[PDB]
């Protein structure tokens, strides 16, 4: 709470009150005659290290800003490109004789962080058509838990595999 | 002067503005379907929608007495995103009625109409807010056009919780349920964000709380808390559209104030945006920011067909998009098609709703012509999202400078319901965001002239300009002299001249609402003054002969086209023949075709003598039973020019308001007859064939089909005049264009009533008087005592048609009358603003008192009554219409003496007096000894009353509170069923209601006996009240109460809820328990 200066009043010293928008160190200092828009107060603005810049949108703003690097500079050559829309919904499919015959993971141009992925490959191999085992050879991940999706894959021209059937019904005895 | 644009269609184009957007806008955003699996596919087209020409208007709509509509129909695109099966064809969606002629949606029956409603659009907002000691506090919440409420606040100490749709929980963890980033409160409160570093009893902990926390650890309780479980908790609050909105504008607000930037094109809600909430309250917590506004505008906001048929569509839908959501995927699917699984049949019927049981419709009471102006526009903020009618306190009630412009104040039921009519601005417009317009014109610094731009906006709100209220001395080209002129800041009204302002009037009235204008010159009557009376030609009855007012503000005539009873061309003529019956640029044949033709058009037909084919309206039965027939005005091969009224329809000449009628009136203290309040007027009135009703009602009756055995009509049954029978028709049927009085009948209902119990004497009587009749019965229509009209038309139809009928019922039996029928006692006539009238007697054209010209005046009135009314001005008028009288004058000019800036009005009365009476050759209608005055030598035997009194013109105007209507008497009758006691729902058997308030004031005397009766026998004791009946006309002393009953009825239900009661005697062996059942 407060009071005065042992009695007085009230003494606005008038003169011109400067809203300098924020973020924009205003440019006149002490003392000196400037006038109405001389030259007078800017964030002189400046900013460090993103990458290039395809350009903001302003159309019709003086800034709108958004200033982009864009900035996961892969200049990539030959991950080519094809489509399904009909009884799905829509693609870029890759598709380079580089193994690249992929979908689209994630999708044109989504944006996340992991699952980093353009796309969907087939691979044939290691692929089939009867049950399995999985009683491979000299394949190596060191287990890693990711042994799994987060998967590693080094070493194996060998994948010893038993395909099979396989029926867990558990049902009473004798049925047929 | 400027062109004041159409009041009405707010709603229309709104209206309209719907379907050029809304259907799809919903609808296609929740476009797509498909089976649950999702292969299987099917949408809503939500493009290139179609509907075709339902032909059946409105009168014919009216004709089978049902609802208008436009089929409506849509394809969808496709099948699948299984093989890309299309199978595309329209499908049928939602057929309803929409907008009519006459500002309706004539439904089913009838033309209702839709009330907008204030409610606080969306936002989140926030309380200051305070305590028992005083300090205070800091408190936060948030609310979309439609969901949940995101709600904060403080516990003395920069803490927090969050509340939503629990009211149960102190629960706070802000940022540790959504984007729970390493100190992302630092990255976007960084400031003081509880004390710029949380405090004691908040941790913030995350990990198990974000989609985990205050969620199901209080949250919901009882199985366990899965992440998952806030997870998909917390987009269901939020994430999920459809579950959740802002509006867009909903958004455009919420961002824009706190105008970070989102625009983003999302009508559902991100994080960040939070924060800057949270923040801001806090920020309003360090006093930065300052307290939002809950109350008016500021918070509140109008809306409107479109959202209110809009919210429910996508709900309605919404419904069916469940359904579908099975049937689409509840087994096959390989070509059971779009067509196979659409059950319109919700849609439609729960729109049926939102026109036809929403309790929105009113029924559009057309009453009177201006009424359907008023209603066009009144709002509300009753609404299933409005407010209780007792919950909603008081600021609710009040005003605001908001409504200054905005709405007008003169608005105002004055009942439990009142305070709650947006007034809607006499001028005002709104937008997308609802939010009204109210123009603010400027004034560059000392130069208005309205040259200057803006001068329409101040859109809900105002500019932190200083402002320049409606009028004030307004010098030629502008220059606006006021030294130093008072105008409004922000709901202030500080003085500063031509500097600073700029915005004034457009015009001296922007808070009106089409009756608030009648009053000629309320700048000379009091406010507080000012209300129902100005709601009296509100609601008027209209009146057979009609007539312009006499004197003259004159706002209006083009208010009248606006009701529609007036019709301008659609185009354009010079009419051939102007038959009454058939008016015509029709297939005229002629010039009202040409200029029909005048620089034609197309989608009007000018291929060919034009065409504007369209019929009149005679006497028809009002949705209040009152009625009109409008008027062949425009006399032939008279030019006319585009949409220009001219039809005179009920109350204009000429697209003119027609009230009243114009009147002598010395105000009189004479003999009494009149002391209040209480009119006298002189019999001239009826000989005057003015004032005078018409009205027309339905009666109509039915026939059931009894699984007693069915009954029809009759052509008769006994007892029968022919005399009664004869001006029937050929059914039983009574015939039309026929005069009917009292107690008449109307068309023979034939009935069963067979006699298996032949009651005791039956058999025999029968047998015994000598004659065998059969109790076929005939409760045959039987048209109610007075109804001395002639009947004027029926409808009429039985199982043919398809009798609509409702069911279990054979045939329609509606028809009816009317009667001209002139004013009598009792009658609520009045004025238009501050008044309220009725009638003793009325009286030998001679007696009543005369002039010195020589004719006699016709209204006393009481001359007390006005200066108490504190209403002055009818004077005014009196006056200025005399004048009218006697040089014909006309004014049609907007009130408020602003020329010169003071009583000028004196000026023009005295002037207009002055030449008119100088020109009058007799010069004696004024006195300059009698300025005002007049004399009033008509006593008794017409001496010279005493003191010169003043007379003149008034604008007597009547209203429905007819005592035909609102007659009342009658003896006994049906009792109820339950406490079997008659009942007075204001019928012709209508109870005598009754008051115990006075039966708390009829024992300050007691003797019971009228009591006792007074309760019995005419309440419960059948016995007694029969006994009554007889014991006069029995000659006995009418006994002794039965006992009531009622009691017993009440006693029964205690006794079963638990009672037991003795009752009894006592003087009785061990007094007992008197068998009192």
């Amino acid at each position: 709470t407060t009071t005065a200066a042992r009695g007085g009043l009230i003494w606005i010293l008038s003169g011109e009150v400067y809203n300098l928008p924020p973020g924009a160190e205003l440019v006149v200092k002490n003392g000196d005659r400037v006038e109405t828009n001389g030259v007078l107060a800017e964030t002189k603005l400046t900013t460090i290290h993103g990458g290039v810049v395809r350009l903001p949108e302003a159309t019709p703003g003086k800034s709108t800003r958004e200033i982009e690097i864009i900035t996961a500079s892969v200049v990539l050559d030959q991950a080519t490109v094809t489509v399904q829309s009909s009884q799905g919904r829509n693609n870029y499919l890759i598709t380079t004789g580089n193994n690249q015959v992929f979908n689209l993971r994630a999708t044109p141009g989504t944006k996340v962080q992991n699952g980093q992925v353009v796309a969907e490959l087939i691979d044939d191999r290691y692929r089939t058509t009867t049950g399995g085992f999985l009683k491979f050879a000299g394949v190596e991940v060191q287990k890693k838990g990711k042994a799994k999706l987060g998967y590693e894959v080094v070493q194996g021209g060998t994948l010893l595999w038993i395909p099979e059937e396989t029926h867990e019904v558990n049902k009473d005895i004798s049925l047929l | 002067a400027f062109l004041l644009p159409d009041l009405i269609e707010i709603q229309r184009s709104s209206f309209r503005w719907f379907l050029e957007e809304g259907l799809i806008e919903e609808l296609n955003s929740f476009s797509p379907i498909t089976d649950y699996t999702g292969k299987l596919e099917l949408h809503f087209l939500g493009h290139n929608y179609k509907l075709k020409e339902p032909k059946y208007s409105v009168e014919e709509a009216k004709r089978r007495d049902s609802t208008y509509a436009v089929q409506m129909y849509v394809p969808t695109r496709l099948l699948n995103k299984e093989t890309g099966d299309i199978k595309e064809q329209e499908v049928f969606i939602g057929d309803l009625p929409l907008m009519t002629d006459r500002g309706t949606f004539i439904i089913n029956g009838a033309e209702r109409v839709i009330v907008n409603q204030i409610v606080r659009s969306p936002g989140v907002y926030y309380k200051s807010e305070i305590d028992k000691n005083g300090r205070r506090t800091y408190s936060a919440s948030l609310i979309p056009n439609r969901g949940a409420w995101l709600k904060f606040e403080t516990d003395r100490n920069d803490l927090v919780w969050v509340r939503i749709d629990k009211t149960r929980k102190l629960s706070a963890q802000v940022l540790l349920k959504a984007l729970g980033l390493s100190d992302n409160e630092i990255f976007d409160a960084l400031r003081h964000p509880e004390y710029f570093q949380k405090t004691i009893e908040k941790e913030g902990q995350f990990s198990e709380e974000e989609a985990l926390m205050e969620l199901y650890r209080k949250l919901r309780p009882g199985e366990p808390p899965t992440v998952l479980g806030g997870q998909q908790l917390l987009d269901s609050r939020f994430f999920d559209p459809k579950r959740y909105d802002l509006g867009r504008v909903g958004r455009y607000k919420l961002n824009k104030k706190l105008r970070l930037s989102v625009p983003d094109t999302v009508r559902v809600l991100t994080s960040g945006d939070i924060l800057a909430a949270v923040d801001y309250l806090i920020n309003l917590e360090y006093d930065i920011g300052s307290i939002d506004d809950i109350d008016h505008l500021g918070n509140r906001r109008v809306r409107s067909v479109g959202e209110l048929l809009q919210n429910q569509v996508r709900v309605g839908l919404n419904r069916l998009e469940r359904i579908i959501r099975e049937r689409m995927t509840v087994s096959d699917a390989e070509v059971l098609t779009p067509a196979s699984l659409v059950n319109p049949k919700p849609l439609v019927a729960a729109i049926k709703e939102f026109f036809g049981s929403s309790q929105l419709s009113q029924f559009m009471d057309q009453t009177n012509p201006l009424a359907e102006l008023t209603h066009k526009r009144r709002l509300s903020a009753l609404g299933p999202g409005g407010l209780t009618r007792e919950r909603a306190g008081f600021a609710v009630r009040d005003i605001h400078p908001s409504h200054y412009g905005r709405i007008c104040p003169i608005e105002t039921p004055e009942g439990p319901n009142a305070g709650l009519i947006g007034s809607l601005a006499t001028h005002a417009r709104v937008n997308q965001y609802g939010f009204l317009e109210t123009p603010f014109r400027p004034v560059e610094n000392g130069r208005v002239r309205f040259d200057q731009p803006a001068a329409y906006m101040t859109a809900d709100e105002e500019d932190d300009l200083r402002v320049a209220p409606g009028d004030i001395p307004v010098d030629e080209n502008g220059y606006i002299i006021g030294p130093q002129v008072p105008v409004r800041y922000r709901q202030e009204f500080s003085t500063t001249t031509p500097e600073q302002v700029d915005y004034v009037a457009v015009s001296p009235v922007q808070i009106v609402s089409v009756a608030t204008s009648m009053i000629p010159f309320l700048e000379h009557d009091d406010a507080n003054r000012a209300l129902m009376g100005s709601n009296m030609q509100r609601q008027a009855v209209p009146l057979l002969k009609p007539e312009r007012p006499l004197v003259g503000t004159g706002l209006e005539a083009q208010g009248a086209r606006d009701s529609g009873m007036v019709i301008v061309s659609r185009t354009d003529g010079d009419v051939v023949y102007v038959d009454a019956t058939e008016i015509r640029v029709r297939v005229s044949g002629q010039l009202p075709t040409a200029s029909g033709k005048s620089t034609d058009n197309g989608q009007l037909t000018s291929q060919k003598g034009q065409e504007i084919r369209y019929t009149v309206s005679k006497y028809q039965r009002s949705n209040q039973d009152t009625c009109l027939n409008q008027k062949p005005l425009v006399r032939i091969g008279e030019r006319v020019v585009a949409g220009q009224v001219l039809a005179d329809g009920s109350s204009t000449e000429g697209g003119e308001l027609a009230l009243g009628q114009n009147i002598v009136v010395a105000y009189m203290p004479w003999e009494g007859y009149n002391y209040e309040d209480a009119i006298l007027i002189s019999e001239r009135l009826v000989q005057d064939d003015i004032y005078t009703s018409i009205h027309i009602e339905k009666y109509e009756i039915e026939a059931r089909q009894t699984k007693l055995g069915p009954e029809e009509i009759t052509r008769e049954i006994p007892n029968v005049g022919e005399d009664a029978l004869r001006q029937l028709d050929e059914q039983g049927i009574i015939r039309i264009g026929a005069w009917v009085e009292a107690g008449d009948i109307l068309v023979g209902k034939v009935t069963p009533k067979g006699e298996s119990d032949q009651p005791p004497e039956e058999k025999l009587l029968r047998a015994i008087f000598g004659e065998k009749a059969r109790d076929v019965r005939d409760n045959s229509l039987r048209v109610p005592n007075g109804e001395k009209g002639r009947v004027v038309d029926v409808r009429l139809f039985t199982r043919e048609q398809g009798d609509e009928l409702p069911p279990g019922a054979n045939m329609v039996v509606r028809v009816y009358v009317a009667q001209k029928r002139k004013i009598q006692v009792g009658d609520k006539m009045a004025g238009r603003h501050g008044n309220k009238g009725i009638i003793s007697r009325i009286l030998p054209i001679e007696d009543m008192p005369y002039l010195p010209d020589g004719s006699p005046v016709d209204i006393v009135l009481n001359p007390l009554g006005v200066p108490s009314r504190m209403n002055v001005g009818q004077v005014f008028e009196c006056l200025l219409g005399w004048a009218g009288h006697t040089l014909g004058v006309r004014f049609k000019i907007t009130p408020f003496d602003e020329m010169y800036g003071e009583e000028s009005s004196r000026r023009i009365v005295h002037g207009k007096l002055q030449e008119a009476r100088d020109e009058t050759g007799k010069d004696w209608v004024y006195n300059p000894d009698d300025p005002g005055k007049i004399m009033v030598y008509d006593g008794r035997t017409g001496e010279a009353f005493d003191r010169p009194v003043t007379i003149g013109v008034a604008y007597m105007l009547k209203l429905v509170h007819l005592v035909d209507d609102k007659i009342h008497a009658r003896s006994t009758g049906p009792y109820s069923l339950v406490t079997q006691q008659p009942l007075g729902g204001k019928a012709q058997q209508g109870g005598q209601r009754f008051g115990e308030m006075e039966v708390w004031a009829l024992e300050a005397f007691g003797a019971a006996y009228t009591l006792q009766e007074l309760l019995t026998v005419k309440s419960d004791d059948m016995q007694g009240r029969n006994e009554a009946l007889n014991a006069i006309v029995k000659g006995k002393a009418i006994p002794r109460p039965g006992t009531p009953e009622s009691f017993k009825v009440l006693m029964r239900e205690l006794q079963s809820l638990g009672l037991d009661i003795a009752v009894h005697k006592v003087e009785t062996q061990a007094d007992g328990s008197s068998l009192d059942v």
